[PDB]
């Protein structure tokens, strides 16, 4: 993997959020 | 006749990954031949020695001080 | 063309990784690179593990791109074998390199096979008379056995192997195979040209009466070709042994260059190196090759192979491994050659399994062991002679110093292939002439002869002729030398007559290099 | 077994994951579905420090790492592929390989959308005709009927014309290279005559 293809992943590219929001009621109860 | 037969050829690029101990490692250059003479942007020539899956080992015909990563 | 065709993954010198999308080729199978400057043949060495095979190229990899399609031939390297390959020169992959057309294929055999089994081995020891005094006496060659000629960097193991070609092969009857492995191309062009003068190789229409196949993998070739041309040379010789069923001679010049070529490839095949820098699989690479060169019950291969020693070291692992595989060993020394003794055979390092009193006879064996005892006793005296001198030994010691200095010179011999740079004519010494010739020196029949009468002669009659000639040349002396050179009536012209006979050459106006460069290029 | 062949072949062990991730998602026709879920996970590693602790910290046990990832993906409507993917990387501790898996997943999608990203640097902003004219000659440079997207840049050091930057090759068909390719040609020839 190169760097110019990997440095453009710091910008958000998801444009859909059925996972990024569907863990708040799942992540912090699981790590606790 | 030079201008009626004139196409500026497509220049294949490659980044330097790593340089030092006399050999640069070069990202890219996908169609480079084994043993090909490559030219760095500092003017210094090199020879495409080891074609690898992910880089090209280039031995540098000159001082490796003028080559940087990138 | 999707499947059964892979593409180049990576090129590391002569080692190419090829990636196949399905049904990888077998190990030792040969692949073909599409669209190269020459025919580039790879041979699969390893299965690397992610649908990648690792191959060794039989030609140069300069000009290879990491996408080039590689097709599988579904078989190993297969060379033409038969009587249609006699008189031809082949390379590692079986192509003709003598410009005499395509090679007539009695069969197309793979260069890789297993060694013949234990039940097919032969146990038969008959002597091979060579005409060389030091070989027939102290380490006689077996007719049907493996012979090795050890020595390094100009001791004469190619001049010795040409003499065995001259002496043994012309009076042999069967076919020869010469496998040039990693040697000079000048030296292989010399052999091809003198085998046409000798009628061993006949060209054109009478080609089937040729009695030698040449297979050349010389020292300009990349290490993939040199690591495999000794196997092409056997496959020609194994065909005449197994199928034609006859006695053949296999001369392999520098079978060390098979070992060295595998050691260049193995640095790039990703291996931990062995002792002094060689590949870990040295003994089995060499052993898997040498075990094919045998006499079986169906045919015989009398192999003579030169073995280079690196930096004149016999404990180096590539010479030391080759010693076990040979029936007769002929170690050539540099310290003997600098004395002018040629062939420079170390008589206290050359061994044969034929030096056995049940095999060569009782009196041949006793002369041979008697000569080695005089030479060993003189070797034990070398340090005290060096610092104290000749005048301090016993009379019993300085009797054997003078006898061993006589048999040291008498083991030397003019070769018929050395006449071109020495001038002395060669001498084929018969086996009976060297046993009774060396039997006389041990008893003391020739203590009164000088030492230099033994140097560069054929047999014991010629030390008596050379001593008479040596004594006479310090006796023949003439008064006023019989010139008759001045006052020669009408033969010697003047200078200005002779200068006028010189056809004066013309000078073509200062090198002319522009008209014959600008004629053809128009590009830079 | 019988997987669809990948659009272009790639590097080792992080592109091999994404090539297998691509071939599974093409056998199941979820090539944009799991691509977006990959992008959703990159942002999800950015929001939380307790989620990148399961990818960098060497003291998080293997049992804690494989139970937590399965716990937050037992629900949430993710693919069957990416649920099996993330428990595979969490068993082996290769969750940090996700960020390099997905950039090899991108260029597999790019060579399947039939697409090439480029950068055209010109002297002045283009016309409704200059844009169609160089695009008609830029099909000669891509090795297919690929869809060059665009990108428009401006520099006045070029004397009209354009250059292309294809991210691995460039074509300098500007006039400013044409005048020094003229001058070094005419100076090369008059020292020959
Ligand atoms: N029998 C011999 N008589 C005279 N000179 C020899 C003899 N054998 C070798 N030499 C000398 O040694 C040199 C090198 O021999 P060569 O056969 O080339 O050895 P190698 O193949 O080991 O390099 C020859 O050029 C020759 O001058
Ligand atoms: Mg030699």
């Amino acid at each position: 993997a190169d760097a110019k293809a990997l440095d453009e992943l710091r910008k958000p590219k998801f444009s859909s959020k059925y996972l990024i929001q569907h863990v708040s009621q799942k992540l912090i109860p699981a790590v606790k | 006749e030079w201008e009626k037969s004139y196409q500026p050829p497509v220049i294949h690029l490659g980044r330097v990954l790593s340089v030092g101990d006399g050999i640069a490692r070069v990202y890219g250059l996908k169609s480079v031949q084994a043993g090909e003479l490559v030219c760095f942007d500092s003017g210094v020539k090199g020879m495409a020695l080891n074609l690898q899956a992910d880089h090209v080992g280039v031995v540098v015909f000159g001082n490796d001080s003028v080559i940087h990563q990138g | 063309p999707a499947i059964d065709a892979g593409y180049v993954s990576q090129v590391i010198g002569p080692v190419v990784d090829v990636r196949f999308d399905g049904e990888l080729p077998s190990i030792l199978s040969s692949l073909e690179v599409e669209g190269h400057s020459v025919r580039l043949v790879l041979e699969v060495a390893q299965h690397m593990g992610d649908n990648t095979v690792r191959c060794i190229a039989m030609d140069s990899t300069d000009g290879l791109v990491r996408g080039q399609k590689v097709v599988d031939t579904g078989s190993p390297i297969k060379v033409p074998v038969g009587r249609g390959t006699l008189g031809r020169i082949m390379n590692v992959i079986g192509e003709p390199v003598d410009e005499q057309g395509p090679i007539d294929a009695a069969d197309i055999w793979s260069i890789h096979r297993e060694a013949p089994e234990f039940t097919e081995q032969s146990t038969e020891q008959e002597i091979l008379v060579t005409g060389i005094k030091v070989v027939d006496l102290l380490a006689p060659y077996q007719r049907g056995g493996k012979i090795g000629l050890f020595g390094g960097a100009g001791v004469g193991k190619t001049v010795l192997i040409m003499e065995l070609i001259n002496n043994v092969a012309k009076a042999h009857g069967g076919f020869s195979v010469f496998a040039g492995v990693g040697e000079r191309t000048r030296e292989g062009n010399d052999l091809y040209r003198e085998m046409i003068e000798s009628g061993v190789i006949k060209l054109g229409a009478e080609r089937g009466n040729s009695k030698c196949t040449l297979v050349y993998g010389q020292m300009n070739e990349p290490p993939g070709a040199r690591a495999r041309v000794a196997l092409t040379g056997l496959t020609v010789a194994e065909y005449f042994r197994d199928i034609e069923g006859q006695d053949v001679l296999l001369f392999v010049d520098n079978i060390f260059r098979f070992t060295q070529a595998n050691s260049e490839v193995s640095a790039l095949l990703g291996r931990i190196p062995s002792a002094v820098g060689y590949q870990p699989t040295l003994a089995t690479d060499l052993g898997g090759l040498q075990e094919r060169i045998t006499t079986t019950t169906k045919g015989s291969i009398t192999s003579v192979q030169a073995v280079y020693v690196p930096a004149d070291d016999l404990t180096d692992p590539a010479p030391a491994t080759t010693f076990a595989h040979l029936d007769a060993t002929t170690v050539l020394s540099r310290s003997i050659a600098e004395l002018g003794i040629y062939p420079a055979v170390d008589p206290l390092d050359s061994t044969s399994r034929m030096l056995n009193p049940n095999v060569i006879g009782a009196e041949h064996y006793n002369v041979a062991r008697g000569v080695q005892k005089v030479l060993q006793d003189y070797k034990n005296l070398q340090d005290i002679i060096a610092i104290l001198g000749m005048d301090e030994l016993s009379e019993e010691d300085k009797l054997t110093v003078a006898r061993a200095r006589k048999i040291q010179r008498f083991l030397s011999q003019p070769f018929q292939v050395a006449e071109v740079f020495t001038g002395t004519p060669g001498k084929y010494v018969d086996l009976a002439d060297t046993i009774s010739g060396f039997q006389g020196v041990l008893t003391g029949k020739y203590d009164d002869l000088p030492e230099m009468a033994f140097y560069m002669v054929g047999d014991i009659k010629e030390v008596k002729e050379k001593a008479d000639k040596m004594a006479k040349d310090i006796a023949s002396r003439k008064e006023a030398d019989n010139k008759k050179v001045s006052e020669e009536l009408k033969d010697i012209p003047s200078l200005d007559k002779l200068v006028s006979e010189i056809k004066e050459v013309v000078i073509e106006e200062d090198d002319g290099l522009e008209e014959d460069f600008k004629a053809e290029a128009l590009s830079s | 077994l019988k997987l669809p062949t990948a659009p272009l072949q790639l590097s080792g062990t992080s592109a091999q994951i994404a090539t297998l991730l691509w071939q599974v998602a093409a056998k199941e026709n979820q090539l944009d579905k799991v691509q977006d879920e990959l992008y959703q996970f990159i942002e999800l590693f950015k929001q939380h420090s307790e989620l990148r602790r399961l990818a960098t910290d060497p003291f998080v046990p293997t049992l804690v790492r494989t139970k937590i990832i399965s716990s937050v993906l037992k629900d949430s409507g993710a693919s069957e592929i990416t649920k099996k993917l993330f428990e595979a990387l969490a068993d082996e501790g290769a969750l940090s390989a996700l960020l390099e898996v997905t950039v090899n997943y991108e260029e597999l999608m790019l060579a399947h959308k039939k697409e090439v990203y480029c950068t055209v640097i010109t002297a002045e902003p283009l016309d409704k005709l200059e844009r169609v004219e160089l695009t008609k000659k830029a099909e000669k440079f891509v090795d297919a009927g690929f869809k060059l997207v665009m990108q428009e840049k401006i520099d006045k050091k070029l004397l009209g014309g354009f250059v292309i930057e294809f991210s691995d090759r460039r074509v300098d068909m500007s006039t400013a290279k044409k005048v020094e390719e003229f001058n070094n040609f005419v100076n090369k020839l008059v020292l020959s005559i």
